[PDB]
């Protein structure tokens, strides 16, 4: 048909063309602002240079470190996260007593502030203040050490956003008909047999969406790091340094040459995901 | 193999499959049918060990197996909803238990292709259980069950989510493949015309508490109850309440001068003076057709045909008598069913008849097979 | 009902250190322009280098809410260069420069003026003090080497061991190893801050490598704060609050919070608040504010306990140089109307609420006819070391981009605990002399 | 039974401690008084409410309060009109290209918020523009949209618009039959959509730390990131632990009032 | 009222409702009955006015309504799938094309509380249809369609979705029910037993060309092709293949030599080369029971029964055959669905039969119902 075709094409265009021209405009700017010598002080000499501004990222030590760190805390946070809400999914899916108060007290992680989450983290593993970091050994600090302190933060992280993956999990999984696990009990599969044969390979959709949704929103962490580390230690993730080195040096063409790199960066990880892996949408 | 139970129940937090007792000989194909509430799909559950039995034997063979998981007991359970997994291919489902109870793998192909070659699934062995009929679905689910040779194969109605037309010859490949096979067979199901068809014995249970065991033969012409009388219906049966004439029975309608021997079968073993009548519409016939009978040695009378229905090589002709045939043990229960309105009786006449809907009409029944009962217990007086 | 139409406010931004001798300052000048206008007073973070940040992220991008700012003694030369803080010269007037020369500290109005025009207007002159507990140790170190045998005494001992400096990736870190730096003789920049001079001379080359010594022997110590690489001007406060220190290094500004926490509850090693004489002292809004019979009795108490001495030196017989602290109060260039805000520039740094400041808020006073009070010497008791600690003191290179050097030379010694005094010496020179050439990535 | 009865228990308790453990920390944080703060005592002795009662003197946080709940709500609506809007074309039209749409909505619902904020900085969105309320509006909308789409295609899928057509054989008028028949069976899914993403746009940081300046278009999560202490000379663990709760119990009453038709609403209505 | 269509059609980017003709009175109870994915829905809807008539016309009893509104088209329809609104109660439910049609809620109450009365469901007109079961949902359904009374009621297979036994009771709920209203009525469906039972007249079609049209005795015991014969009758009618001998007909197991006259009946016309003949399963009587003169011009066989069952008022064997009997035009369409055999036929005998499985029994087969057809076109020879 044509009618209901042009009628779709009207009632699109209101949400692409704010979705395009409020998000791909602004990459548009971020490129044309990374080819200049734009310092936000003295504006009015902004000469052109070539790429002299994605040389000058790509080959300093600062930015290394802040991909690995990133990546660091991706990888196992990710890994964290899956395993400990497959383990969440399952209980709020088959638990016999109340699995209302279970859903609630998995929605309070989910809808508090991580600024709020982070507080309570970092007074925690304060030595003195925080039962946390009170049965360590005298004398430990554990937040003033590179490692340590990226494990807290991991620990932050898992703890916050392990619901939200936990949900879309269990929104695959309550697809799985009891009549199939009954079908692999009598098979002779047993409880684990079953897990990895029957119930994971069926939620493969959930899980890669789960992932990638994980994968991503970890690689743009700013304020589990911003207010527990502060980015010393060489701590910082990428989007401290993005956020240093545009206001504190006021230098706004390497700051948007690392707000394009790490475009990027997260373009690559869901490219990977989508082209390899399958992981298609989930309203295919 | 030779499976046998006896004692056993069930308690939910309730007696569900209270006294339960049978010996399901090798190849002796029972059928567990009820209506829907009572304790067939939780006694199938049971001897599937998906709920360890409450007390009592269950003895697959002649030992206890109330305690092992059912991953051992090799039963090849099927299910109503044809539960087969879609992320494999039919060759990966049939040989999903085989592949699970370590297999050769070419002993693995040959006897998925053997299994595959009984039934006529042959070449869907590639394609994916989300681009087959119903009919090759629950094939499907039927050949992974037939794979591993299993002690007691049980089935729990897996013709219930097909069409109304393609449950015949479905019922013809149950009972030729249950045939060839030869093995111990339990099968739960929801209606009569299944539970006559193929069968070896066959248990009516009623909310728990089983009513009768016997071959649908027995079953159907010598009832121990109301509701094994009842339930086995066609056009169900006719629920009139008498009197004791002391010579025959004088129905709402008519007089009987029924015989001796059913007399004294009657007067001999005494009873409450409550006694309903039961006659199945296949004895009814209409008195313009036939001599024999419809005279003095029958009982006829007269009604309005409310509808006529001639589908066939059978005429059946409704018609509502005033009275009352409610108040007895589960009838209750029996027409909660079947049978709605406290009147409402069929008459299965032959295929020459003539009426139409809205006339009257001279109606006889051969006084031979009228089953009399009680109401003060419920169990039939005919026979056991 | 209040967009934006009414009487003028003045939004008068300063460290959050100072959010309530502030306030009380532009309360006490607020009914004195009777009508006019209203000094508000919205604050900035505690950090040395994080109000730079929020400061320069409201005169960048342009917020015409931002008419007054206190900012601090190292920024003049860049907001200045940059066209922010417009000079003293221009005013609907004219006068603030008159009014800024007149009666301040030369020390402190050297740093305001970046070529040869002020460009802010000094209120405050900080100096770093050694602060002891009087019970526990005699005759305090003088000299960083007694420090640290008095800290492993006490250690020894099993009572306070810490030192308490503020070793942390922050400016406070460089205003550290800047004493320690100009104290044995080198210097980071030149004269005109052209070209590094850290390791240039083996003299200069010896006094770095020296300072980086006294830099690794704290927080590398036997009993030193577990947390030393994470501490600032606050937890050395609290840490010798909280009796955990028995030494520190800090600004004027911590015998009025010593004060106050003790007459609150707070310390336990002097309560003040047993003493029936402190009641009603504290003020209503959380305030110290006593009188003076309160104050000489909430200092005869507390003159037994927690002694000062001024700061340690580098040699035995060489005094120290401290660097400058402060806060210069400029007239942002994002505001439309610049004849008020001068006139609060010129009515904050009065010689009243310059007593009120200094006296109880901590912060030294830039006025010197206030030093020759005999009431304000007997009620701001640190007059005496804060002036013979501005003779000879230790300006920091005051360079238009010392700020992308002491982010360089803060990083360069990140984790204190751990770093190499030879060298560390030669990458803080090649990261100081990358950072003046101007290419890198700030960390 | 008695076993599974028993592990079902250990594994709700513990779950349960798991997901409140971090929040009953702040809050026995906030009421420790300040001579004692120093105890690593999780549970607080001799508690005091002069860590809240220094919180509200001084319209700092609750200003705050007002303008993300202010800014949140704005978004919602906005987005949820929009996304509904487009969310009724993939979800009863058949047009080309739609299994791609919701692919791109859902894939730039992920965009990081760091590649954003050094153009928007700049632009138009930075030339008097800098800390109001439509400033924040337009990237909250944003990463607010897809989520719209998303949820509100999950919520529409499911109505059976065979409905409509049954209203249709009374009267047949096609605006009666949709405004009585198809709006209040849609309404639900609508409402817990905009409760999502009202949610979902309440958190963000990094936005409202670089675009806001004044008290005016302050977010709360950043009147917390920048909150220091009450009084200026005492330790500030117990007055901050006070502002994040102070900040934190306006929405777990909205996630806690809200659960059934949030999870509800999260998976696709996959369970009930 | 009274619906007069002729000449309908219907396209799809196909006619599907190509040559539709039919006249239907008031009162009447027509039934459009035919395979899976037939033009039985789409002739519904098409008379209700959902997909517009390609060519043709459909003057509902006033004048031409093809381009007419729903409001005024054959109203009160009711969907298979009960689409029925959940958010009103069910009182608001059947009052909906009421008070849609502004009728004062005094009046709404009576007419609503009495249609509510007409079935039994009165004391649930409170609930929401969310908590409601199938068959008080089907009731629901029906009750909408009922209140306003209009000139034609269309159903669309409102007895589908129902349980295994609740259809029976549902079925005489109807016949009586439009026995009461009196509205013309089509009603769609899809198997042969309920288009008999509840019918005044059958339209049976295929690929969308009507078949024949009649009284359901007129289309069983005198059928006009091979796809009405194999369809209705729902153990379809036994099919061998032959050819004529010039004097009868031969099977490989008896010899047909009817009648001179059905011999000039068929010589009246073109005599065919391949002629299909066809015998219902319950013209096959078993001869040891057949004591008559029927038992010598009976053309008796025998065969191995391979499976019988016992389910009540006739025993009904199976049986196999050899050779090649797939000869079709219409039994491939008949048997792309049910009819699954080459080789396999049924016969009912009376209960009385003393035969089982494994033995030889004389199947009588009186040549008296004989239908014989075309191979070709499959027209009927004897009847029209
Ligand atoms: O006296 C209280 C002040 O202490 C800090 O001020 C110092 O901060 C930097 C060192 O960390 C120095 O560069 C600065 O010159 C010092 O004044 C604090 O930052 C201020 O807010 C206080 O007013």
């Amino acid at each position: 048909k044509k009618s209901e075709r042009r009628l779709a094409f009207w009632l699109i265009a209101p949400a692409v063309l704010l979705m395009l021209a409020v998000t791909a405009y602004p990459i548009g700017y971020a490129v044309w602002l990374s080819l200049q010598r734009y310092n936000l002080a003295e504006p009015h000499d902004t000469e052109f240079i070539g790429l002299a501004n994605y040389v000058t990222v790509l080959t300093d030590g600062y930015w290394w470190t802040a991909f690995a760190v990133t990546l660091g805390i991706t990888v196992v946070s990710v890994a964290i996260e899956f395993a400990l809400g497959l383990a969440l999914a399952l209980v709020m899916h088959r638990t016999i007593f109340g699995k209302g108060a279970v859903r609630t007290a998995i929605l309070i992680p989910y809808g508090i502030v991580t600024v709020a989450a982070s507080y309570s983290w970092y007074y925690a593993w304060t030595p003195g203040t925080g039962y946390l970091a009170n049965l360590l050994p005298e004398g430990s600090a554990p937040l003033t050490d590179q490692l340590p302190s990226l494990a807290i933060v991991v620990l932050a992280e898992v703890w916050k956003t392990t619901p939200f993956m936990a949900l879309l999990l269990l929104a695959g999984l309550a697809l799985v008909p009891q009549d199939l696990l009954n079908a692999a009990q009598v098979d002779g599969a047993g409880p684990w047999k079953r897990l990895t044969k029957v119930i994971l390979p069926m939620i493969k959709p959930a899980i890669l969406v789960a992932l990638l949704f994980r994968t991503l929103d970890a690689f743009r962490i700013f304020d589990n790091i911003y207010i527990l580390t502060g980015g010393s230690n060489d701590t910082g993730s990428v989007s401290i340094l993005g956020y240093d080195n545009l206001f504190k040096a006021f230098n706004v063409g390497l700051g948007s040459a690392i707000s394009v790199l790490i475009f990027l960066s997260v373009a690559i990880i869901a490219f990977i995901y989508i082209k390899i892996f399958g992981a298609a949408a989930p309203g295919s | 193999a030779e499976i046998v139970l006896d004692r056993v129940t069930k308690s939910y937090p309730r007696a569900a499959v209270k006294e339960f007792s049978m010996t399901i000989a090798d190849g002796e194909f029972i059928i567990l049918v009820g209506p829907s509430g009572c304790g067939k799909s939780t006694t199938l559950n049971m001897i599937a060990g998906l709920e360890e039995i409450t007390s009592g034997e269950l003895r697959i063979g002649g030992e206890r197996v109330n305690e092992k998981a059912p991953k051992d007991r090799d039963i090849a359970m099927v299910f109503q909803s044809y539960a087969l997994y879609p992320h494999m291919t039919v060759r990966q489902n049939i040989a999903f238990p085989l592949t699970l109870a370590k297999v050769p793998k070419a002993e693995i192909a040959a006897k998925v292709e053997e299994t595959a070659k009984i039934l006529d699934l042959s070449e869907l062995l590639d394609r994916k259980p989300g681009q087959l009929s119903g009919g090759q679905r629950q094939r499907v689910a039927m050949g992974r069950a037939i794979v591993r040779s299993p002690k007691a194969f049980l089935m729990d109605q897996p013709l219930s989510n097909l069409d109304a037309k393609l449950r015949v010859q479905m019922r013809a490949e149950i009972s030729r493949l249950q045939d060839r096979l030869g093995t111990t067979t339990v099968y739960v199901t929801h209606d009569q015309t299944e539970a006559m068809t193929l069968g070896d014995r066959v248990v009516v249970m009623l909310a728990g508490e089983v009513q009768q065991i016997g071959t649908p033969d027995e079953l159907y012409s010598s009832p121990a109850n109301l509701f094994v009388a009842g339930f086995i219906g066609s056009p169900a049966m006719n629920f009139f309440p008498a009197t004791r004439t002391d010579v025959g029975v004088r129905l709402p309608f008519g007089e009987v001068t029924l015989t001796p021997h059913m007399l004294d079968l009657l007067d001999k073993q005494a009873r409450p003076e409550n006694i309903i009548v039961g006659i199945r519409p296949e004895h009814i016939e209409d008195s313009a057709l036939l001599d024999g009978y419809a005279r003095i040695r029958a009982l006829t009378f007269s009604v309005r045909a409310d509808i006529v229905e001639s589908l066939g090589a059978d005429k059946y002709v409704h018609f509502t008598t005033e009275g009352a045939g409610a108040e007895s043990a589960q009838l209750a229960e029996l027409a909660a069913d079947s049978g709605a309105g406290t009147n409402q009786f069929i008459a299965r006449v032959s295929a020459d008849s003539r009426v139409r809907t809205g006339e009257q009409i001279e109606l006889a029944i051969d006084t031979t097979k009228l089953s009399i009962f009680d109401a003060a217990t419920g169990l039939n007086l005919t026979r056991d | 009902c209040g967009s934006q139409t009414g009487g003028i406010v003045i939004n008068y931004y300063t460290p959050a250190n100072e959010e309530a001798t502030f306030k009380a300052v532009a309360n006490r000048c607020n009914e004195q322009l009777g009508g006019r206008f209203q000094i508000a007073q919205r604050n900035l973070p505690k950090g040395a280098d994080d109000q730079r940040l929020q400061l320069a992220r409201r005169l960048t991008g342009n917020d015409k809410s931002l008419d007054v700012m206190a900012l601090d003694v190292v920024w003049t030369a860049e907001f200045a260069e940059a066209g922010w803080a417009v000079p003293l010269s221009e005013d609907p007037a004219g006068l603030a420069e008159a009014d800024a020369t007149e009666n301040t500290l030369p020390g402190p109005l050297e740093t305001a003026r970046w070529q040869d025009e002020l460009y802010a207007a000094p209120i405050t002159t900080n100096t770093q003090l050694l602060w002891y507990r009087a019970d526990l140790m005699p005759a305090p170190p003088t000299t960083w080497d007694g420090m640290l045998d008095e800290a492993n005494r006490l250690y020894r001992e099993g009572g306070p061991s810490w030192i308490a400096v503020q070793g942390k990736q922050y400016e406070g870190m460089v205003v550290w190893f800047n004493t320690l730096l100009q104290s044995a003789g080198g210097q980071v920049l030149s004269d005109d801050g052209q070209r590094v001079t850290l390791t240039d001379t083996p003299e200069h080359r010896a006094a770095t490598v020296k300072a980086l010594r006294i830099i690794k022997s704290v927080a590398t110590a036997p009993g030193a704060d577990p947390s030393i690489t994470q501490t600032d001007e606050n937890t050395a406060r609290l840490a010798l609050e909280q009796g955990k220190a028995a030494l520190e290094v800090n600004w004027p500004y911590v015998l009025p919070s010593l004060l106050e926490n003790a007459v609150k509850g707070g310390v336990s090693f002097l309560p003040l608040d047993g003493d029936p004489a402190l009641q009603g002292s504290i003020n209503d809004v959380g305030t110290f504010s006593p009188t003076d019979e309160q104050f000489d009795i909430a200092f005869d108490a507390s003159k037994k306990v927690f002694g000062f001495a001024p700061y340690p030196g580098v040699n035995p017989d060489e005094p120290a140089r401290v660097t400058l602290g402060g806060l210069n109060l400029a007239v942002a260039s994002t505001s439309q109307h610049k004849a008020e805000a001068f006139e609060a520039i010129r009515c904050l740094r009065n010689v009243e609420n310059q007593r009120y400041t200094s006296i109880e808020g901590g912060l030294p006073a830039v006025r010197t006819s206030l030093y020759d009070d005999p009431a304000f010497q007997k009620k701001y008791p640190q007059y005496e070391i804060i002036r013979q600690q501005l003779t000879n003191a230790a300006v920091r290179p005051a360079t238009p981009v010392y700020q992308a050097v002491s982010t360089r030379m803060s990083a360069t010694l990140a984790p204190i605990s751990d770093i190499d005094p030879e060298r560390t010496a030669d990458e803080l020179t090649e990261a100081v002399q990358k950072a003046i050439d101007g290419k890198g990535l700030i960390p | 039974d008695a076993r599974r009865a028993t592990w079902w228990s250990v594994v709700n308790i513990l779950v349960i401690v798991y997901a409140l453990i971090p929040v009953l920390w702040i809050l026995s944080l906030s009421l420790k008084p300040t001579s004692s703060v120093k105890d690593g005592k999780l549970i607080p002795t001799e508690i005091t409410f002069a860590n809240y009662k220094a919180i509200f003197s001084g319209d700092a946080f609750t200003s705050a309060l007002f303008n993300s709940i202010g800014i949140g709500l704005i978004t919602t609506i906005i987005a949820v009109v929009i996304g509904g809007m487009a969310a009724y074309a993939v979800a009863r039209l058949q047009f080309p290209g739609k299994q791609l749409l919701i692919g791109v909505a859902l894939l730039i619902a992920m965009f990081p918020h760091i590649s954003l904020v050094t153009p928007i900085f700049n632009m138009w969105r930075g030339i008097g523009l800098f800390d109001t309320w439509p400033g924040l509006i337009i990237p909250y909308i944003t990463f607010a949209l897809p989520l719209a789409i998303y949820t509100l295609s999950a919520f529409f899928r499911e109505i059976p618009w065979d409905l409509e057509k049954a209203a249709k054989m009374d009267g047949a008028t096609p605006a009666q039959a949709f405004r009585k028949v198809i709006a209040p069976l849609a309404a639900p899914g609508i409402v817990t959509a905009a409760i999502l993403v009202f949610i979902f746009a309440w958190n963000d940081l990094l936005l409202a730390l670089s675009l806001t300046a004044t008290q005016r278009a302050i977010t709360a999560p950043v009147a917390i990131a920048n909150f220091t202490g009450s009084s200026q000379f005492e330790e500030p663990t117990g007055s901050i632990a006070a502002g994040a709760m102070v900040i934190t119990i306006p929405i777990i009453i909205f996630v806690l009032i809200f659960q059934r038709r949030i999870v509800a609403g999260l998976t696709s209505g996959a369970v009930k």
